[PDB]
């Protein structure tokens, strides 16, 4: 809980059983720190066969972006405001089964400026 | 039982694929009629008996009188 | 010079940089010969193990 | 799970067929009563141990096969029990490098 | 959740950070119990666990296995041939479930028949391998031998030399 | 006790045939404290039969001796390293196995 | 002093990382009735 | 052998699945998998009439293993003996060819 | 090594850090 | 449920020896320097 951005989160035995809703499903565990116990996405794992969970009513919510079938699952968390309103808040990015959160632009180049100095 | 393997053998059945239900239940002359009509509806004998809605009747079916006689002024217009 | 010159431009007046969030598309084992010549030789063939290193 | 494909089953035939491989098969071997150890109690008769070395046992030390060749546990067996051009190739037994 | 890549280096290194005799030696050959990775994986056992633990045996002690093999391989050939006759017949025939569950048997009983073969070949290799190191090394001495002969052989032409010489 | 020593030094030398770990190591700097180096020369004690009758996985061994070479925890620091040192490992398995069994089938197979 | 790869390696853990609970043991599903009314990132090099 | 005897095994029974399942789910088909099954059983029943009944691996392997033992102690003194011999050749051969270098140079 | 072993094939030589992870050195430190 | 083929050789090698005669040795070639000879050997090939 110290800094997300440095943190790396994976289970080998869920690695095999891997591919598209897998990855929203795998994300949605629990122990993954990323993944809050709170907030919406919690209630979609209580929900069943739910198609449209986002809109109607809000909350935070993480839902793929982009998807390799391979290996590359690109997840984003977005707040709603309404249905047709959203707001991204970060990017977690899944390569090879291991978890990672997006770094800034910003954040990252000046930490790595100031290892270089 | 030297030999062992050697395991059970079915047994015949009444019950498969061979009869069709044209056999199997006897309809075979309800095809044969289906066949005849096919060859040959229900709202062309509705048009013939009459002159010429059904989402309404479908709806439906899914789910005083001397004052109603002398009601009938203020209408036949 | 260059950290002075780099630490100029970057709080010069600029878009925000902690808004925006690098997100990669595609990792494939296919030979890249752009890549490579691009990033002066080094880290060729955009391979798994270089997204969590870089 | 359909498959079916005429290429798809063609495929098949042919991955299967390459696993598993006029008679020229292997000479019937009769059952032995009596074993080395326990069956005949010869416990080691030291004309045993000298046959196994050198001359030709057709269980313990090889295959004895039908035209008379003689394949030993290290070398292939080449055979063609059905009768076709494909052969069967039965694969060293020992294999020590 | 909360557990890393394992905890890292603790305990032991601890303790090995003395000098000179301070360390504590290596632990005895624990003869019972151990958890390496996560199996148990216990001593004292055999090669090939019979098939009496965990499933039915199908096979008398004779056990002549070329025998039993060639009958359970025909066993299989005939069973298929009546699963496709339940289906000729009642495809929902409860025999359909006994029938699909005795193939499965027989090509289990197979298996334990090859496991037999195994340390069958376990011994043979054992016993042989040392009858091929021993030609090597017969051999080997006899090139020494007759190296040494052409060697001596050498030595005379060496002598024949001499005269040759003069 | 002494059973949760051998237990657990057991798992550690079987766990150290992993280049991933051996890097995470030396990564981590485990390595270049000289209680790291004293306690892998203890841990030599596994090559007598006794001891090694109960390793499952062999191949950590002989790594283990590379170890003790004092110019092999200096580099595998790298990631290139385990890369190359665990496709090395898996190529040798796998090719060994495969290739004698295809070399067996495609000899019989063309001598006919 | 390897093959085609990346030519860079770093300190130690880009990122640290973490991992799950023991899976083998775990709970139960304990559920109740409505009462009553593509390619491969594997080690293998590829050819 | 062994390897290749479970893969046959294994694959006498994929041409049954196989086939029922083609069936469920023309002619070319049927025959085909039927020479397939009958083939690899033939297959599978030569390479069964190959691994024999066998005997000793013990009584046998015992006396085998011994003998071998004191075979190969008797071989390595015999081309040791040889060795010991051997290596003395060179040894003071090449230091006569160097009593002739010395000869020669020293003319 | 396993027949079916392919480039995908998790299973290794090394003890595998999965089997570290669940592995006493890796729970009983903690 | 198939079982595989003896280390055989491979058991061998590590029950008897240690030195691990299996997989690669370029490990050792390009990551090991080589030990220097002494005196002993080092004359010894000066007078060969």
């Amino acid at each position: 809980r110290d800094n997300l951005l440095g943190i790396s989160w994976v289970d080998s035995s869920w690695i095999p059983i891997l591919n598209s809703g897998s990855v929203l499903d795998y994300f949605s565990e629990r122990s993954n720190p990323f993944y809050d116990r709170t907030c919406n996405n919690e209630v979609v794992k209580m929900q069943r066969l739910t198609l449209e969970h986002l809109n109607q009513m809000v909350g935070i919510e993480y839902i793929l972006l982009h998807a390799q079938e391979p290996i590359l699952f690109i997840i984003r968390k977005q707040q709603r405001q309404s249905p047709a309103q959203v707001i991204p808040l970060a990017d977690y990015y899944i390569i090879a089964g291991v978890i990672y959160q997006a770094p800034d632009l910003g954040s990252v180049i000046n930490s790595r400026v100031l290892t270089a100095v | 039982g030297p030999f062992y393997l050697m395991r059970e053998l079915p047994g015949s059945t009444e019950l498969t694929g061979s009869t069709n239900l044209i056999t199997h239940y006897n309809l075979e002359q309800a095809y044969n009629k289906f066949c005849g009509k096919k060859v040959k509806d229900l709202p062309g004998m509705i048009d013939l008996p009459g002159s010429h809605l059904r989402s309404l009747i479908e709806k439906p079916p899914i789910l005083g009188t001397m004052l109603a006689g002398f009601r009938l002024h203020t209408g036949p217009l | 010079q260059l950290n002075t010159l780099n630490k100029v431009l970057k709080h010069e007046k600029t878009p925000l940089f902690r808004n925006q969030v690098i997100i990669p598309l595609v990792l494939s084992p296919d030979r890249d010969e752009d890549l490579m010549r691009q990033t002066e030789g080094r880290v060729p063939v955009f391979s798994h193990e270089v997204v969590p290193d870089h | 799970l359909s498959r079916n494909e005429i290429i798809q089953s063609y495929l098949s035939r042919q991955s299967s067929l390459l696993s598993s491989s006029a008679r020229q098969l292997h000479v019937l071997v009769p059952q032995s009563p009596p074993t080395d150890l326990p069956g005949l109690t010869r416990e080691v008769t030291q004309d045993d141990l000298d046959r196994i070395q050198a001359s030709q046992w057709p269980g313990v030390n090889g295959c004895q096969d039908t035209q008379g060749n003689w394949y030993d546990w290290t070398q292939c067996i080449s055979l063609d029990p059905h009768g076709d051009d494909g052969r069967l190739n039965i694969l060293p037994y020992v294999c020590l490098d | 959740a909360l557990p890393p890549p394992m905890q890292y280096i603790k305990e032991y290194t601890d303790e090995n950070i003395q000098e000179g005799l301070a360390p504590k030696p290596p632990p005895p050959i624990k003869d019972s119990y151990m958890m390496f990775g996560n199996q148990f994986q216990c001593d004292d056992l055999i090669i090939r666990p019979l098939e009496s633990q965990g499933i039915e045996r199908l096979h008398p002690m004779q056990f002549d296995h070329k025998k039993e093999l060639r009958k359970l391989n025909m066993s299989i050939l005939i069973n298929f041939l009546d699963l496709l006759d339940i289906l000729i017949r009642s495809p929902g025939s409860i025999k359909r479930e006994e029938k699909l569950e005795d193939l499965k048997l027989l090509f289990v009983h197979v298996h334990h028949l090859i496991n037999e073969y195994r340390p069958h070949q376990a011994r043979e290799t054992l016993r042989v391998m040392m009858e091929v190191q021993k030609r090597q090394r017969l051999e080997t001495a006899e090139r020494f031998q007759k190296h040494l002969e052409r060697v001596i052989e050498m030595i005379q032409n060496c002598l024949a030399s001499l005269p040759d010489d003069l | 006790g002494n059973r949760l020593r051998f237990q657990l030094e057991l798992e550690f030398v079987q766990c150290l045939a992993n280049p991933n770990y051996l890097n995470f190591l030396a990564q981590r700097g485990y390595f270049k404290d000289k209680a790291f180096v004293n306690y892998l020369k203890y841990l030599l004690y596994w090559k007598d039969p006794e001891y090694a009758k109960y390793l499952k996985y062999p191949q950590c061994l002989h790594m283990l001796e590379l170890l003790q070479y004092e110019h092999f925890r200096k580099e595998l620091v790298n990631a290139q390293c385990a890369k190359f040192i665990d496709e090395q490992q898996i190529l040798h398995w796998q090719h060994y196995s495969r290739k004698r069994m295809r070399l067996q089938q495609a000899l019989a197979e063309q001598q006919q | 002093y390897s093959p085609t790869s990346p030519s860079y390696s770093p300190t130690s853990p880009s990122y640290s990382p973490t991992s799950p609970s023991y899976s083998p043991t775990s709970p139960s599903y304990s559920p109740t009735s409505p009462s009553y009314s593509s390619y491969s990132p594997t080690s293998p090099s590829y050819s | 052998r062994l390897t290749q005897l479970q893969d046959a095994v294994n694959s006498l029974a994929d041409q049954f699945c196989n086939a029922i399942g083609v069936l469920q789910q023309t002619e070319e088909y049927a025959q085909l998998f039927a020479a397939l099954i009958a083939r690899t059983a033939k297959d599978i029943d030569v390479l069964i009439d190959s691994l024999p009944s066998e005997e000793s691996t013990a009584a046998l392997q015992a006396a085998s293993l011994y003998k071998l033992e004191e075979e190969n102690h008797e071989a390595a003194t015999c081309l040791e003996d040889v060795v010991y011999r051997g290596d003395m050749l060179l040894e003071k051969i090449q230091s006569a060819l160097a009593d002739i270098a010395q000869s020669q140079l020293k003319t | 090594a396993p027949l079916t072993w392919v480039p995908g094939d998790p299973r290794r030589p090394y003890p595998t850090d999965l089997e570290m992870r669940s592995g006493l050195l890796g729970q009983m430190n903690n | 449920a198939r079982l595989p083929s003896f280390a055989i050789p491979y058991a061998i090698d590590v029950l008897t020896t240690g030195s691990y005669p299996r997989l690669p040795t370029c490990i050792r070639d390009k990551i090991i320097p080589p030990d220097p000879i002494t005196k002993i050997e080092k004359q010894a090939t000066l007078h060969q």
